[PDB]
């Protein structure tokens, strides 16, 4: 602690909203932000320190990543593959599944 | 949150140019397999951005937009004339509502757009 965590969204928007929302907590730290698959390995081979990837749907990475990094990946979606999923925040219940990933 | 709404407005922008892009070039003679899937990720994008923030309204007029191209995309039914220019009079209204939302940093009240919300429900009655 804190762990370091990388967000993976086509829209910067999205990304913004969620490295706000990890500014907040004490546990967590972001590391790296990626729009697409690539922008995600090269951010990736920077940081190995990743301990949780924040994965969406649509921009295939999942393949290299975990032969990249043993860091837990988790979905967004506003099933195959990653260890858990959570929706998409909406104007809290993110940081309850990304302490359970962690701890387990 | 001044970089957010910034940021939105940016997004916004990026993907309605898209959508408008689209609609266009298959209103001057393009095939629905290359336009079908670029405007479902610029509607699913706008829809996105729009729930984040809160904004209800603009999120409700984005989604009826979703479902109309998801009938083309998954459902198999024809992106005909009037498909492209519900979408069209839609990309408009959202620009309209994006600027607004942008400005005023909250929800637009939606009575304008009563009309657009109906012309797309129609549609997708029609289609179903």
């Amino acid at each position: 602690s804190p762990y370091n965590v990388m967000i993976v969204d086509d829209a910067a928007m999205m990304r913004l909203y969620i490295a706000s929302f990890i500014k907040t907590l004490p546990d967590f730290k972001v590391v790296a932000q990626a729009a697409n698959g690539q922008e995600a390995l090269d951010k990736l081979a920077a940081q190995p320190n990743v301990d949780l990837i924040l994965l969406n749907i649509e921009m295939e990475f999942l393949r290299h990543a975990k032969l990249k990094t043993r860091a837990k990946i988790c979905m967004l979606a506003s099933e195959l593959g990653a260890d858990g999923v959570v929706a998409k925040p909406s104007g809290g219940e993110l940081a309850r599944t990304m302490r359970t990933l962690m701890a387990a | 949150m001044d970089e957010i709404w910034a940021l939105y407005a940016d997004d916004g922008a990026q993907a309605l140019d898209a959508m408008e892009a689209s609609l266009l070039a298959l209103q001057a003679g393009e095939d629905a397999a290359a336009h079908v899937g670029p405007l479902f990720r610029a509607v699913h994008t706008f829809k996105g951005n729009s729930r984040v923030l809160g904004l209800s309204v603009v999120e409700s007029r984005a989604h009826l937009c979703e479902d109309l191209i998801g009938l083309v995309r998954d459902a198999g039914v024809p992106m005909d004339g009037e498909i492209v220019e519900i979408l069209l009079f839609a990309s408009d209204t959202l620009r309209a509502m994006l600027e607004e939302t942008a400005a005023s940093r909250a929800d637009v009240e939606g009575t304008g757009s009563e009309a657009l919300m109906d012309q797309l429900r129609s549609k997708i009655a029609r289609c179903s």
